[PDB]
RNA sequence: GCCCGGAUAGCUCAGGGUAGAGCAGGGGAUUGAAAAUCCCCGUGUCCUUGGUUCGAUUCCGAGUCCGGGCACCA
RNA sequence: AAAAAUGUUCUAA
RNA sequence: UGGGAGAGGGUGGUGGAAUUCCCGGAGUAGCGGUGAAAUGCGCAGAUACCGGGAGGAACGCCGAUGGCGAAGGCAGCCACCUGGUCCACCCGUGACGCUGAGGCGCGAAAGCGUGGGGAGCAAACCGGAUUAGAUACCCGGGUAGUCCACGCCCUAAACGAUGCGCGCUAGGUCUCUGGGUCUCCUGGGGGCCGAAGCUAACGCGUUAAGCGCGCCGCCUGGGGAGUACGGCCGCAAGGC
């Protein structure tokens, strides 16, 4: 068991991911829109990014989870609730920090994204 | 309405109780313009449930429209080209007025052969939480809470 | 607020003035545009690159995340 | 011929003191619709028979039927 | 941020 | 002569982000995906997180309405080699100039040959949806190819749809880059708005599409047709 950790919102236009860690990175637990019953465009909403964030930390405070650094990826809609939810959880949220990746001009994208 | 609201229509209030509450429940059980017919049945139904149950009945009248006010429902919204069920609050007045719709909808669903009874049965079954115009508010309910997904689409 | 009035007289070809350059970087650590820097068009050019060359020296940063 | 298994709602599948979930069914909200979604609703001798326990889905014994398995085949 | 194809010939008064 | 700006070109090297893959950890019921789905992927441990490794391509911020080039085209950073160009001084040569049929060289992408490389992407192709159909659009896969070297191809909305050079005919405004005496004056570019004038009009307007001269290229109604025949080029495709 860990007191404190970090909790990750990989959160794209299709999820939102929300894995608790500890100190080291390594996986408490972690959940999604599909860990709550959504499946579908559902799953890319900002309630169900809450659901996701609140079942995440619910889970980890369930492990003596108390205090986690908030870092966060992607741009879905369902990125600031993820957030929101975390403070309103009972976390001790220390931090949030945006280590969202972004290529210094890489690997050409599928044409979808061009 | 296009260019302004639509402006609430203001009813008299019932000489019996002095309630508009009454009032715009009489009109929801009169057709075809037969007021007074729809006058009795509320106030022979008023005495029904002044006997069964003896209480003063405007109280319970007034337990079942609380006890039937929706206070969430969905709506179908647009964005691109979807047609959700979009959970938004009702308006008082919206509140009000489903719930006089099913609370004579609702009764009138019900068995017993006379309307008066059928109405009173009803408030006294929606004063406590039962029968029809519940299962009714309760499940429009139900189907808002289920929709919260799509609640960022909310005006 | 220009990084330009911020600073007295400084070599814009230092590449080795950290304490100089990084003021010409953002909290995320991209290269401030003449906006922020203040800099003209010609001498925008030679901050970038002596900025650019720090960070292959490992005196820059490439990119920082942003904290809150 | 023996070992390992199943049998529970219409279809699948969950399981000492509940009889379950999903999908097929039905009304309903929805839409130009075909759907996806959202609500509720049904559908059991838990194969049968005897016992265990205060009581049986469970436990056991038996068989009834169907699965898997292995060996044999004069 | 777009569901859905088509309109026989000559005449356009 | 002394200077300046620049993604101008060629060669060698080199940095960080990011994606894919592998390995180890940790962790669990989904992920991914769309309009919604499905295909796909996932209890054989995926996704999401950390650490390690490999390899390829492209260079975020700077970055611009910017710069350079004859055009195509050129963008991390370092060095080497090389071109063009601009300014100052007014020092040298003495019309040595302009253009330019042929010729020669350069020439985006795609394509072709021989090797190599192959992360991502993606013609073809397969699958999923959509649809009356869907040999499409959308989704999951995916081989050329995209990348490198060398050799070919020589095409284009190769565009400013505006050949090159010179001279002449208001200014205002913004910008790049030199020089000055640094208000500002002056060069050389890049745009805008506009005098006169031009224009069928749109518009052009010292970056002319104005006024002139020189030379070149080209047009002569549409379709047939950039086809046929011939000829030349090319491995072919196909070009002229
Ligand atoms: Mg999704
Ligand atoms: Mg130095
Ligand atoms: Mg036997
Ligand atoms: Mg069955
Ligand atoms: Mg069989
Ligand atoms: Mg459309
Ligand atoms: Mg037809
Ligand atoms: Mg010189
Ligand atoms: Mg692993
Ligand atoms: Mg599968
Ligand atoms: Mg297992
Ligand atoms: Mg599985
Ligand atoms: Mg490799
Ligand atoms: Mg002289
Ligand atoms: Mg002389
Ligand atoms: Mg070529
Ligand atoms: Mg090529
Ligand atoms: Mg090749
Ligand atoms: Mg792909
Ligand atoms: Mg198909
Ligand atoms: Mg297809
Ligand atoms: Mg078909
Ligand atoms: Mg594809
Ligand atoms: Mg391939
Ligand atoms: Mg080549
Ligand atoms: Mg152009
Ligand atoms: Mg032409
Ligand atoms: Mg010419
Ligand atoms: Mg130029
Ligand atoms: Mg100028
Ligand atoms: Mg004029
Ligand atoms: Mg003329
Ligand atoms: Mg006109
Ligand atoms: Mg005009
Ligand atoms: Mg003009
Ligand atoms: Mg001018
Ligand atoms: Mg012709
Ligand atoms: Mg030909
Ligand atoms: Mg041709
Ligand atoms: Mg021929």
């Amino acid at each position: 068991q860990v007191a404190s950790g970090r909790a990750y919102i990989h959160a794209s236009y299709n999820n939102t991911i929300v894995t608790i860690t500890d100190p080291d990175g390594n996986p408490i637990t972690w959940s999604s829109g599909g860990v709550i019953g959504y499946k579908g465009s559902r799953k890319g909403t900002p309630y169900a990014a809450q659901l996701a964030a609140l079942d995440a930390a619910k889970k980890a405070m369930a492990y003596g989870m108390q205090s986690v650094d908030v870092i966060v990826r992607g741009t879905g809609a369902g990125r600031e609730q993820a957030i929101r939810a975390l403070q309103a959880s009972g976390l001790q949220v220390k931090s949030i920090v945006d280590d969202t990746p972004v290529p210094h001009n890489g690997c050409r994208p599928k044409k979808k994204f061009r | 309405a296009r260019r302004r609201r639509a402006e609430v229509r203001q009813l008299q209030p019932d000489l019996v109780y002095g309630d508009v509450l009454v009032t715009a429940f009489i009109n929801k059980i009169m057709r075809d313009g037969k007021k007074n017919l729809a006058a009795r049945i509320f106030y022979d139904a008023c005495k029904i449930i002044q006997e069964k149950t003896g209480q003063e009945p405007l109280k319970v009248f007034k337990q079942a429209v609380e006890n039937v006010k929706p206070r969430m429902e969905v709506r179908s919204r647009r964005v691109g080209g979807a047609n959700y069920q979009v959970p938004m609050e009702v308006s008082p007045r919206r509140q009000q007025s489903l719930a006089l719709r099913w609370l004579v909808q609702a009764a009138n669903q019900r068995p017993e052969r006379r309307a008066a009874v059928r109405i009173a049965h009803e408030l006294m079954d929606a004063a406590e939480g039962k029968g029809g115009a519940v299962k009714k508010k309760e499940d429009v309910e139900r189907m808002a809470e289920a929709n919260r997904a799509y609640a960022h689409y909310r005006w | 607020a220009k990084v330009k009035a911020t600073l007295g007289e400084f070599d814009l070809r230092d590449y080795r003035n950290v304490e100089v350059l990084k003021r010409f970087l953002s909290e995320t650590g991209k290269i401030l545009p003449r906006r922020r820097t203040g800099l003209s068009a010609k001498e925008q050019r030679i901050l970038a690159k002596t900025i650019k060359r720090a960070r292959i020296l490992g005196l820059l940063p490439f990119t920082e995340k942003l904290v809150r």
